[PDB]
RNA sequence: UUGUGGUAGACGAGCGUUGUAUUGGAGUUGAAGUCAAAGCGUGAGCAUUGGUGGAUCCAAUACAAGUGAGAAUGCCGGCA
RNA sequence: UUCUCGCAGUCAGACAGUGGGGGAUAAGCUUCAUUGUCAAGAGGGGAAGAGCCCAGAUCAUUAAAUAAGGUCCCCAAAAUA
RNA sequence: GCGAAACAGUACCGUGAGGGAAAGGUGAAAAGAACCCAGAGAUGGGAGUGAAAUAGAUUCUGAAACCAUAUGCCUACAACGUGUCAGAGCACAUUAAUGUGUGAUGGCGUGCGUUUUGAAGUAUGAGCCGGCGAGUUAUGAUAGCAAGCGUUAGUUAACCA
């Protein structure tokens, strides 16, 4: 349907009942998680959130994002440097709302 | 003049996909087993009802 | 598959070979001699005996039908070459790279020999993750 | 201390690469710039004049 | 005494050739060009994580000034309608997302009037 | 770290719009074209697949122009020759094309891609009405 | 090296008109054919100068710490005579004394008739003299039979 | 908390390979090589599995490198 | 930031704001004095532009609001009188 | 590693002085491919052997560049370091994977290092691939670190075990 979730620093306005990938939280995997923080929730919108509605969030799994091997190459000159940035992502999706 | 550079094995391949040898035709020969290019010499060495030549 | 015909190091240039016998790949026996017996060129008397050669082994020693199968594939590839120099201008001499190949034929009677390839990698694929697997329930 | 866990007492140190790799930093430029006498072979003559 | 590290150095170097992939003619089978076009994709690659970045911002922008536009109004004046009153939190990529889901982004349209 | 950017793939939609430029500024007209044509308007377009739609004009020849405007932004069209120019001028296409006219008032005001190319056999320009374009239901508009 | 050159030491290309390398003698340190400049010099030392007194802590260190193993038993002359020249014995010794996976050394100063003809034929253990071992047989072996005769001997040594 | 723009220049942290010595085993009941792959590490890397393969190999522990390869119109095992 | 110690390397700089000379107060010419950029350092505007403006950036993250600078359209983007 | 695992200072060049090439690997055991076939021959195939025949002589292993062949995909209006991100379309399920093979097309896109006052450079050089190639070491010393051993230290030279 609809929701707005700040997940870390970006947010997202995401449907009901949908798993998306974001910068991990190291949220628990299989235990839930509340967000009383929430916008555009059941065809309502409140001034400047909705009250007694709730994101309700719930990992699957935390797993590493693939090797993002960042590589900085100078243009004529011996600056050739690499580094392994390994992202775990909050595989996450909310299940339950209120409004 | 002189080259420049290497052309690559793709260009190659279509430069030479033009440089093949030209088709032939196909025909029944009458005096014959088996068909020939039209107004040629068959397997059997005939243009048709009239032989044109030896073989050895 | 069987029956594949090669010959080692035969003096022909690469495009006027890679012509002739491609005017034979994916053609049967007789209705590519035939075809073939036309060419005004000095190669084909040379490439035939070894399909003559493959197709009285299927007579005599394999027993197939012989016309089911086809010329799959000719390749003249990049094997030994030849190199002669002559004498020529300014003291220097012109050398020539009188180009030889390997050549070989491999006759099919199916567009397989080249789908049996995909099938054999796949095949090695799933042989492997089985592997891979197997070491990993064995964590 | 078998040669099997044996361990050096800082004799050993420091390892850079002046011969070993573009990306290692201060690789191929000899340590000593990549111009005049300083960077080239028989190089240094003599500093006091 | 010799070191000699061949199976090493002839596994980094065909590795080195077979890298290059998805390319046409004589391009993924030597070292040289492999590499320079690897570093070609690296920078490529580089670039674009904040030039997709940007694009992606002004196209947020432009469906969501686009969806405004046929409600009849424009960002300068939604950012107006926000900030004076009844401020949401319907960001540039959710504001776009919004137009998608049925009339969803008309409902903070009309919700963001004062 | 993903937002699910919607842009419908292998979908290229395609709605008959027509329009009368009558009241329309001919460089009025110009930009709201490219705007219907890239998509300003668009809230549901897909930049991978074709952007364009069904588009159709009228009196694609008799646009008005505020002011002296009729002759005073000539067109010049040169090519890989040398002098090989013959630069048309505001008078000539009233008279002379105005399919090419629109075309490149718009494509010099849009992006140059291969996307236009297509875009073009999509857009039906007519001096009139009694067209059987009409026929294929087109919505009757200003300002595009 | 490249100071051996074969034949006169001119160049096999130039610099000027010539597309070649600038080598300028028949051998270089880049030509796999020979003429290394910086190879394996024979000049290296291979010898670290350490302090008598420093040579002798460190011997009497190593003798402590593997005096501590547990195949290390006491030994003496009467048992180096009381065995025989016979592998036989020493074999159904050891064999039941449990110094064939260890590297079990000797500590001596007899050389024995029956240590020195045999001790070839183990595979496990073997003999040296005070003034003929160091650290490597002493700690690598990791249990060496000490002595009882080596030990106002070894004392001296401080 | 500084950070993290870097040439030169110095400094920090370490890694594959051959062999020395320690320390383990695998071994046609299948090793190297060789190839392939939808694995894992800040990094040199750890590899895993499977196919040919039919005798050796793989982990360090520190050591010493004829130890690491794109440039110099380098040189070499082969060919555009 | 004082000082000791190891190593340097550099004296091809270029441009711009500020004092300018020399030249023709022209020069992508010289030159110092101060500052800023490239160099020795990304990116944004300038259509692209080493040096102009902002700006000093671990990286990533489809979060945001401002500087220079753009909002009739390519080109994210506005109107009022 | 000696130029030379050798029928090597040989072949060979040069009048002569003078130089100057490198090498491989059958299988336990020739069982070196019975039998047969195609052309006049080559060679190849069945054919068995052999543990295994890329071990069938390219005979331990049998690569890469290069040359061609092609399963699925694209394909006859399109301005090029052919890529990255998004991703269709078509066909599918694996080092069990925010799935795989290509990529219709969009967004973003002047090669690598030296000169550099700035080089994408239209300066430079590399056809290519597989190995190698350039601050190493002895001596002595400066610093830094670690260490030794006694406050007349530490320490051994030639020679000797």
């Amino acid at each position: 349907m609809h929701a707005i979730v700040v997940c870390g620093s970006k947010q997202y306005l995401v449907h009901e009942n949908d798993t998306f990938f974001v910068e991990k939280l190291e949220a628990p995997v299989g235990k839930e998680i509340q967000l009383d923080k929430v916008l555009m929730l059941d065809e309502k919108i409140g001034a400047p959130y909705l009250e007694k509605a709730r994101v309700v969030c719930v990992v699957e799994k935390h797993g590493l994002q693939r090797k993002v091997n960042v590589i900085k190459h100078i243009s004529q000159k011996h600056h050739l440097k690499k580094y392994g940035h390994r992202q775990p992502y909050t595989k996450l999706k909310v299940v339950r709302f209120v409004h | 003049a002189v080259q420049q550079r290497r052309s690559s094995k793709h260009r190659r391949d279509k430069r030479r996909s033009h440089d093949a040898l030209t088709a032939q035709a196909l025909s029944v020969c009458q005096k014959c087993g088996k068909k020939k290019l039209f107004h040629r010499v068959c397997s059997c060495g005939m243009y048709g009802d009239l032989r044109v030549k030896k073989a050895y | 598959m069987i029956a594949f015909a090669k010959q080692f190091r035969v003096r022909i240039s690469p495009q006027k070979a890679r012509l002739v016998c491609q005017l034979i790949v994916g053609k049967k026996t007789a209705d590519a001699q035939n075809i073939l017996s036309n060419t005004p060129k000095k190669a084909a008397t040379l490439i035939a005996k070894l399909l003559n050669s493959a197709i009285a082994n299927a007579t005599n020693n394999h027993g197939m039908n012989g016309d089911a199968l086809y010329v799959f594939e000719c390749v003249a590839n990049q094997g030994p070459s030849m190199k002669r120099t002559i004498p020529r201008a300014k003291g220097s001499s012109n050398m020539i790279t009188k180009r030889s190949s390997n050549l070989v034929v491999k006759l099919s009677d199916n567009p397989n020999e080249r789908q049996e390839l995909i099938k054999q990698q796949k095949a090695l694929v799933k042989k492997r993750v089985e592997g891979q697997q197997k070491a990993k329930m064995a964590r | 201390l078998n040669q099997l866990k044996s361990v050096p007492k800082a004799r050993n140190h420091k390892t850079k690469t002046l011969g070993r790799g573009h990306g290692s930093g201060l690789g191929k430029t000899s340590g000593r710039g990549q111009k005049g006498q300083k960077a080239r072979k028989s190089g240094l003559t003599r500093p006091g004049f | 005494m010799r070191i000699k590290g061949g199976k090493q150095t002839r596994v980094r170097r065909k590795k080195w050739l077979k890298q290059a992939s998805g390319s046409f003619g004589t391009r993924h089978a030597s070292y040289k060009v492999a590499k320079q076009t690897v570093i070609q994709a690296a920078k490529y690659a580089y670039r674009d994580r904040r030039n997709k970045k940007r694009d992606f911002r002004s196209l947020w922008i432009l469906r969501l000034n686009a969806a405004l536009r046929e409600q009849g109004m424009t960002y300068s004046v939604f950012i107006n309608l926000l900030k004076k009153h009844n401020i949401e939190i319907n960001r540039k990529v959710l504001s776009e997302l919004a137009i998608k889901e049925p009339s969803k982004f008309n409902l903070i349209v009309q919700k963001v009037k004062s | 770290k993903t937002s699910m950017l919607t842009k419908e793939q292998a979908n290229k939609r395609r709605q008959w719009y027509i329009v009368d430029a009558a009241g329309l500024v001919l460089g009025k007209l110009a930009v709201k074209a490219a705007d219907l044509i890239r998509g300003k308007n668009k809230v549901d377009f897909t930049p991978n697949q074709d952007c364009g739609d069904y588009l159709i004009i009228i009196n694609s020849d008799q646009v008005v122009l505020t002011g002296n405007k009729k002759e005073n932004e000539f067109w010049y069209h040169h090519s890989q020759y040398i002098g090989g120019i013959k630069k048309v001028s505001g008078r000539d296409m009233l008279k002379k094309q105005s399919d090419k006219l629109v075309y490149n008032a718009v494509k010099g005001m849009l992006p140059d891609n291969r996307l236009s190319r297509r875009w073009i056999t999509k857009v039906h320009v007519f001096k009139g009405d009694k067209h059987n374009m009409e026929a294929q239901k087109p919505t009757t508009l200003n300002w595009s | 090296t490249k100071g051996e050159v074969r034949g006169g030491g001119k160049k096999p290309y130039k610099q000027k008109h010539t597309g070649k390398a600038r080598q300028g003698s028949t051998r270089n340190p880049h030509f796999v054919g020979g003429g290394i400049v910086f190879g394996p010099k024979p000049n290296r030392n291979y010898s670290l100068k350490l302090n008598k007194k420093a040579h002798t802590a460190a011997l009497h260190t190593v003798w402590s710490e593997k005096l501590a193993s547990d195949n290390t038993h006491l030994v003496d002359q009467n048992l180096f005579n009381k065995t025989e020249g016979k592998t036989k014995v020493m074999m159904q010794f050891l064999k039941s004394a449990k110094l064939l996976d260890k590297n079990v050394l000797f500590v001596v100063n007899t050389l024995n008739t029956n240590l020195e003809q045999s001790t070839s034929n183990i595979k496990n253990v073997q003999v040296k003299h005070l003034d003929k071992v160091s650290v490597r047989d002493l700690m690598l072996a990791n249990a060496l039979l000490v002595e009882k005769e080596v030990l106002k001997a070894l004392e001296g040594k401080f």
